[PDB]
């Protein structure tokens, strides 16, 4: 029925929350690990998911949520810069520079 | 400077049958087609940015998996990988493996040895300093693995608004043993207090967090980049 890991719901409806674009309410506060994952999924952050799965058919419906927690997974994108980080004396020539 | 767009790459591991699934006979479901297609049955086709067959060797997964991540932190990028999957499926076995098993060890060690072969050749104006932490969340609270007495951690912001596990061991590393060093430590502390590694292990998510800063002395610029490896619980349903 629902997942044994209440974090484990958490992360299948946020995926599916940023797979359907709605980002808004998106439920990264239902659990401390969706906190700590909130900038991965939907931050300034390169992240990538391998998801295990068992190939037997006893374990099929499992295998399937986990592919479809994959395939939902895969579509979203984020935003993503270095974190460089400049002098204050640095940074106002760059901004003199960019400015002139 | 502008900031560039990345999807979250997505790379499926389909484990051997295990003992059990042999001995019962159970069949091989999976069919895959080139580099990123698997087909259970007659179902639509899934794709991946990657699939990894049953034979697919540990040193494979990692260039497949995480190579291009490392690569990525040590350029300033944040960067995270985790592991999901039923209990069982094999998400342990891929972020750690056999630990110090040359051929065995998983992406956790294999990025503890490739961070410091990258950072040996990089430019001689750079200072590095990496800090490791190691924690792990099991019904909604953070222990510290390296500080068992810590059980309830809080989560906090930084100073760039980004959330963080606060008061947590922060341990300096500049070789890729001492990287390993605690691991072990926090795999030996975890057994502290747990009745039931088996079940612990499967309902719990472990979290190792590799801190990495460069200063270009020269220069004076900073690059700096968070790289969370994650093993998470199961994600099965009762
Ligand atoms: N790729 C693999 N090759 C060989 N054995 C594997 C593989 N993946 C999993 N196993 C086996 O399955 C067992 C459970 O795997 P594991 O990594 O612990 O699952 P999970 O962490 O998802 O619960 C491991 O003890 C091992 O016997």
């Amino acid at each position: 029925a629902k997942n044994i890991n209440k974090s484990l719901s958490a992360l299948g409806n946020v995926i599916s929350a940023l797979a359907e674009g709605t980002k808004t309410h998106v439920p990264y506060r239902d659990s401390k690990m969706t906190r700590i994952l909130q900038d991965s999924l939907d931050g300034n952050c390169r992240t990538t998911i391998v998801i295990c799965c068992s190939p037997s058919v006893f374990n099929e419906a499992e295998t399937k949520s986990t592919l479809m927690f994959g395939q939902r997974a895969k579509t979203i994108k984020n935003t993503v810069s270095v974190n460089l980080e400049l002098t204050a004396e640095e940074w106002k020539k760059k901004y003199e520079k960019e400015k002139e | 400077a502008d900031p560039a767009e990345c999807s979250i790459k997505v790379m499926c591991r389909f484990r051997p049958l295990n003992e059990a699934e042999i001995l019962r006979g159970d069949k091989f479901i999976p069919k895959f087609k080139g580099e990123e297609t698997v087909v259970i049955g007659q179902g639509k086709p899934y794709v991946f940015d990657r699939v990894l067959p049953p034979n697919t060797t540990q040193e494979q997964v990692y260039n497949a998996c995480a190579k291009q991540i490392v690569k990525d932190v040590l350029e300033g990028y944040n960067g995270t990988i985790f592991a999901y999957g039923q209990t069982s499926s094999g998400k342990t076995h891929t972020m750690e493996g056999k630990l110090h098993d040359p051929q065995l060890m998983g992406i956790i060690p294999r990025i503890a040895h490739d961070i410091f072969d990258h950072i040996y050749s990089m430019d001689e104006n750079l200072e590095f300093h990496i800090k490791v932490s190691y924690f792990e969340i099991y019904l909604d609270k953070i222990r510290d693995l390296l500080d068992v007495s810590k059980t309830n951690l809080a989560v906090h912001e930084d100073k760039n608004r980004v959330p963080y596990v606060k008061g947590c061991t922060e341990r300096f590393v500049s070789s890729p043993e001492e990287v390993m060093d605690v691991i072990d430590e926090g795999k030996a502390n975890r057994h502290v207090a747990v009745t039931n590694m088996n079940e612990h292990s499967s309902r719990s998510h472990s979290i190792f967090l590799i801190n990495i800063k460069q200063e270009n002395v020269e220069t004076e610029k900073k690059l700096s980049g968070k790289l969370y490896l994650v093993d998470l619980a199961g994600s099965e349903k009762v």
